[PDB]
RNA sequence: AUUUUUGGUAAGCAGAACUGGCGAUGAGGGAUGAACCUAACGUUGAGAUAAGGCGCCCAAAUGCACGCUCAUCAGAUACCACAAAAGGUGUUGGUUCAUACGGACAGCAGGCCUG
RNA sequence: GGCUCUUCCUAUCAUUGUGAAGCAGAAUUCACAACGUGUCGGAUUGUUCACCCGCUAAUAGGGAACGUGAGCUGGGUUUAGACCGUCGUGAGACAGGUUAGUUUUACCCUACUGAUGAAACGAUGUUGCGACAGUAAUUUAAGUUAGUACGAGAGGAACACUU
C-alpha cells in the first residue's frame, strides 16, 4: 500500500529544486518540523543523476526534527513551496523563501489540519486535500 | 522414381468456353469471364475441346506431380465458378457489445464498429468481383457473392480476421465475424 | 450468447489441436505439425477445452 | 553428486573386480536379478524377449537397477506378475575409481560398480506366453531408454530361457526326452548308465 | 605418427612397447602449417608419372555415363577442427506380413452388410 | 576494485508482434521472431560478491588480455617502521588482526579525432547529381475508453481519440 493515488491530473513542468537529501520545512501541524528527502516518485534516471522533486511532487522522506513518534520511520510528503525559481505560463519566474512540504498518506490525504504559509498553485490542481487545507494559494 | 506421364481430365459443360494460350487459362460462362496465369509450372495444358481439357506433365518427380491435380482443381473452380457462382454467409457473433455494420452500395466495402465495444473503426475493402450484402431478414449475417472462389473466400477471410480478439482467453470471448456457410451455388 | 453461434465461434477457436513442440495450433484430427521448427512432430494434444 | 555416466562409458581399463586386492569397494545398486513368477515351468512361458546391447560399453549398476525397476513396473501393471519371468543376464563386476595435492599419485578409491558389456551381449531376458509378447517387447524398449547409447530388442525362436529351438523342444516333448527343472530343461542321451533310465525302477 | 598400452572424468596431460619419423630436411600434395600423403635434394633439357587434381582464382574435362539430394540454418570427405541420446506422413530404395472386378483402400451413400 | 568510454553476445529483465495454460477479468507462468532501444539513486564493505532502503517499463546474465594504471585512483594485496595474539630457546614466522608507507616517459609508427592539400582528359568560378559510409529516437503517464467488458463477489482490461 503506497504511491501517489490521489493526484487529480498532470503536474506542470517545474525546475527540479529538491534533489535527494534535500531537507525542507514541514508546514503541517503533524508535529514534524522538517522532511529529509529520500526518493521522489516516477523517476528513472541517468547514471549518477540525483533524483529530484519540485513543487507538486510526492516525495518519500523521513522526519529529522519533530515528535519522536514521527521520526525514525519512512513517510510520504507533498512539496508545497520551493526556493528554486521555476517559470509559469506568463514567462515570469517565481520562488518562495523556504522549501516546504506536507506529510501525506499515499492516497493524497494529509495527516494534519492547518498548513503554515502559502501553497503554490501547482500543488493545488494536483492535490485537492492539500488545496482544501491551504490558507492561501499562490 | 520420376514419373513418366500424368494426366488430368477437366469436363466442360453447357454454356462454357475455355482458352489455353501459353499456360494462361480463360473461362467464359453465363455469369462472366475469369482468367488465371499458370506460368509458374512446367505443365502442358492441352487445347480444350468443348467436351474436355487435358492436362499433362512429363518426366516428373513426386513434388511436380501434385501441381497437376492442383492446377486442374483450380480450373474446376473457374468453371463451376462461371456456371453457378459462389456465395458465402458469415454469421456476426457477439456476446455483449452488438457489432455494428455499414456496407456500401457497391457492395465493395464494409465498416465494422463497436466490436467488443472498441472505439476503433474497422475498414475492409472487398476483392474485385466480390459483393457484400445484408438484408433485414438476415438475422445478423453477411453475404459475399462472386464468380471467383478465391476473391470471395479471401474477402470473407480479411473480414473474419480483422476482428480477431487479442490479449485475452480466446475460448471464452469468441466475439468475431465467422463464416457460417461456404461454397453456396448462387 | 446464442449457442447456435457459440457453436461456430467455438469451432473456430477451441476446436483445434496444439503442437507439444512448437506450440502451433494445428487443425483438429490432424496427424502432423506444419511448422519447420519441430520437423512436423507426432506428439500433439487437443487445445485444452474451456470449462462447463 | 555422482559423476556423469559419460565418464565411465568407454572401457579404457583392464577389469577391476572386487578382490582381495580391493578394499572398501561399495555395493551395487542392483541386488535382485529376477522378477515375476520365478516358479514357472518351461512349459508355462515359451517365448523370450531379449534386450541385446548393440554397443561395447560399461553400464553402471545404478543404470541397471533403473532399467530393471522400470521394465518390472511396466510388465507387472500391464499384464500380471504371474505372466512374466524377468531376468537380468548381466552383472556389474567392474569397479570404477575416482581420484578425489595435484596428481602426485592418482590411483583412486572405489567409486562404484559397472557391468562390462560387449556388442551382442544380452542384457535382459523375459519369458512369456504369445498373447503377451508385444507387452514385453514394449517394456523392454522402455528400459532401453534407461541405458547408455544403443541397445536393441529381439524375439528368440528358442524356448523360454532354454537352449532348445521350439521345434527341438516340441519333438523332445513328444518323444518323452525332456526333464523339467524350472526355467531349465534337461535332455536324455544314450550315454547314461542304465541305473538311471526310468524303466529299471 | 600407426598399432599396443598404464594413471587419469579428461587434456595440445603424465607414463611405457615395436617400427618409423621430426629434431638433423628440402620438393609436390592436405588453402595454411615440424613429425600426414607422394616421395629424399649435384648444375640442365625432354618425356612419362606418384600423392593430389582438371568451373574460375590454377596446370588439366564446365568430358562421357549412373544412382540419390532442395535446406526461410543444404552440401562439399583421411590425419583436420568436433557432435550425441531423440525425432519427421520430405524423398528414394529394400525387408516382412496383408487387400482387390467372388470390386478392395478412401469418400459419399444407404439400410455388419449393401450401392 | 571502482571511476570513465566503446563495442560485441543472447542462455531476453523491460519494450514490439505472436503461439500455449490448471489463460473469466486482473495478475502470472511456458514458448516463438527478436537487442532495435533501455536496464537507475543510497546505507555497510577496498571490495567481485552479499544484504538492506528506494524509484522504475524493467531495475536481464555475459564478452572484449577475469576490456579499460605512459586514463586516473591506490582503499585492498605484497618491501623496508611499529603494535597485539599464536608459534619458536632464538634469529624470526603466520596461509591471523592493527597502523604509517613513491603510482615515472609520448615529440616515433600505426589507430582514431579533427585540419590543409600537389597533380591527368585546357584554366577557373557558380549551380547540382550521389556511389558509398554513418544514422536516431526509445519509453512512460494522464484524460477518455469506464466501475465498462469479465466476474457470485472481491476485483478489474483493451483499440480508437486527446494531452
Ligand atoms: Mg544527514
Ligand atoms: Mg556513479
Ligand atoms: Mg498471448
Ligand atoms: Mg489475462
Ligand atoms: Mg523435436
Ligand atoms: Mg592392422
Ligand atoms: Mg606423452
Ligand atoms: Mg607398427
Ligand atoms: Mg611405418
Ligand atoms: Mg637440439
Ligand atoms: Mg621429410
Ligand atoms: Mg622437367
Ligand atoms: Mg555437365
Ligand atoms: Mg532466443
Ligand atoms: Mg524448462
Ligand atoms: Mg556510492
Ligand atoms: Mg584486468
Ligand atoms: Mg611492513
Ligand atoms: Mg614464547
Ligand atoms: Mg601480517
Ligand atoms: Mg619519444
Ligand atoms: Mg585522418
Ligand atoms: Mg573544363
Ligand atoms: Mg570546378
Ligand atoms: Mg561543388
Ligand atoms: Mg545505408
Ligand atoms: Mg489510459
Ligand atoms: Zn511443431
Amino acid at each position: 500500500a503506497r504511491g501517489r493515488g490521489g493526484q487529480v491530473g498532470t503536474k506542470a513542468k517545474v525546475s527540479l529544486g529538491l534533489p535527494v537529501g534535500a531537507v525542507m520545512n514541514c508546514a503541517d501541524n503533524s508535529g514534524a518540523k522538517n522532511l529529509y528527502t529520500i526518493a521522489c516518485f516516477g523517476i528513472k534516471g541517468h547514471l549518477s543523476k540525483l533524483p529530484s522533486a519540485s513543487i507538486g511532487d510526492m516525495i518519500l522522506c523521513s522526519v529529522k526534527k519533530g515528535s519522536p513518534k514521527l521520526r525514525k520511520k519512512v513517510l510520504q510528503a507533498i512539496v508545497i513551496r520551493q526556493r528554486r525559481p521555476w517559470r509559469r505560463r506568463d514567462g515570469v519566474f517565481i520562488y518562495f523563501e523556504d522549501n516546504a512540504g506536507v506529510i501525506a498518506n499515499p492516497k493524497g490525504e494529509m495527516k494534519g489540519s492547518q498548513i503554515t504559509g502559502p501553497v503554490a498553485k501547482e500543488c493545488a490542481d494536483i492535490w485537492p486535500k492539500v488545496a482544501s487545507n491551504a490558507g492561501s494559494v499562490v | 522414381m520420376r514419373h513418366l506421364l500424368t494426366e488430368v481430365n477437366v469436363p466442360i459443360p453447357d454454356k462454357v468456353t475455355i482458352t489455353a494460350k501459353q499456360r494462361v487459362v480463360e473461362v467464359k460462362g453465363p455469369l462472366g469471364t475469369i482468367k488465371r496465369a499458370f506460368r509458374y509450372a512446367s505443365v502442358d495444358i492441352q487445347k480444350p475441346t468443348a467436351d474436355n481439357v487435358k492436362l499433362q506433365i512429363w518426366q516428373a518427380s513426386r513434388k511436380e506431380r501434385a501441381v497437376l491435380q492442383s492446377i486442374a482443381s483450380q480450373i474446376k473452380n473457374m468453371i463451376r465458378g462461371v456456371t453457378e457462382g459462389y456465395k458465402f454467409k458469415m454469421k456476426l457473433a457477439f456476446a455483449h457489445f452488438p457489432i455494428q455494420e455499414a456496407v456500401a452500395k457497391d457492395g465493395s466495402s464494409i465498416e465494422i464498429k463497436h466490436f467488443l465495444g472498441e472505439k476503433r473503426i474497422r475498414r475492409i475493402q472487398a476483392l474485385p468481383g466480390v459483393k457484400i450484402s445484408r438484408k433485414d431478414e438476415e438475422k445478423n449475417t453477411l453475404t459475399l457473392q462472386g464468380i471467383d472462389l478465391n476473391n470471395v473466400s479471401q474477402t470473407c477471410a480479411l473480414i473474419h480476421q480483422s476482428c480477431l480478439v487479442k490479449e485475452k482467453d480466446i475460448r471464452q470471448f469468441l466475439d468475431g465475424i465467422y463464416v457460417s456457410d461456404k461454397r453456396l451455388a448462387m | 450468447m446464442e449457442p447456435t453461434i457459440a457453436a461456430l465461434a467455438k469451432k473456430y477457436n477451441c476446436e483445434k489441436k496444439v503442437c507439444r513442440d512448437c506450440y502451433a495450433r494445428l487443425p483438429p484430427k490432424a496427424t502432423n505439425c506444419r511448422k519447420r521448427k519441430c520437423g512436423h512432430s507426432n506428439s500433439l494434444r487437443l487445445k485444452k477445452k474451456p470449462k462447463e | 553428486g555422482r559423476r556423469p555416466a559419460r565418464c565411465y562409458r568407454q572401457p579404457k581399463g583392464k577389469p577391476y573386480p572386487k578382490s582381495r586386492y580391493n578394499r572398501g569397494v561399495p555395493d551395487a545398486r542392483i541386488r535382485i536379478y529376477d522378477s515375476g513368477r520365478k516358479k514357472a515351468t518351461v512349459e508355462e512361458f515359451p517365448y523370450v524377449v531379449h534386450i541385446v546391447s548393440d554397443e561395447k560399453e560399461q553400464i553402471t549398476s545404478e543404470a541397471l537397477e533403473a532399467a530393471r525397476i522400470a521394465a518390472n513396473k511396466n510388465l507387472i501393471k500391464f499384464i500380471s506378475k504371474d505372466a512374466f519371468h524377468l531376468r537380468c543376464r548381466v552383472h556389474p563386476w567392474h569397479v570404477l575409481r575416482i581420484n578425489k595435492s595435484g596428481m602426485r599419485g592418482a590411483f583412486g578409491k572405489a567409486l562404484g560398480k559397472a557391468a562390462r558389456v560387449d556388442i551382442g551381449s544380452i542384457l535382459f531376458s523375459v519369458r512369456v506366453k504369445e498373447p503377451h509378447v508385444k507387452y514385453a517387447i514394449d517394456a523392454l524398449t522402455r528400459a532401453k531408454a534407461k541405458f547408455p547409447g544403443r541397445q536393441k530388442v529381439v524375439t528368440s525362436q528358442k524356448w523360454g530361457f532354454t537352449k532348445l529351438t521350439r521345434a527341438q523342444y516340441s519333438r523332445l516333448r513328444n518323444q518323452k526326452k525332456l526333464v523339467t527343472d524350472g526355467s531349465n530343461v534337461k535332455v536324455i542321451g544314450e550315454r547314461g548308465p542304465l541305473s538311471r533310465l526310468e524303466l529299471f525302477r
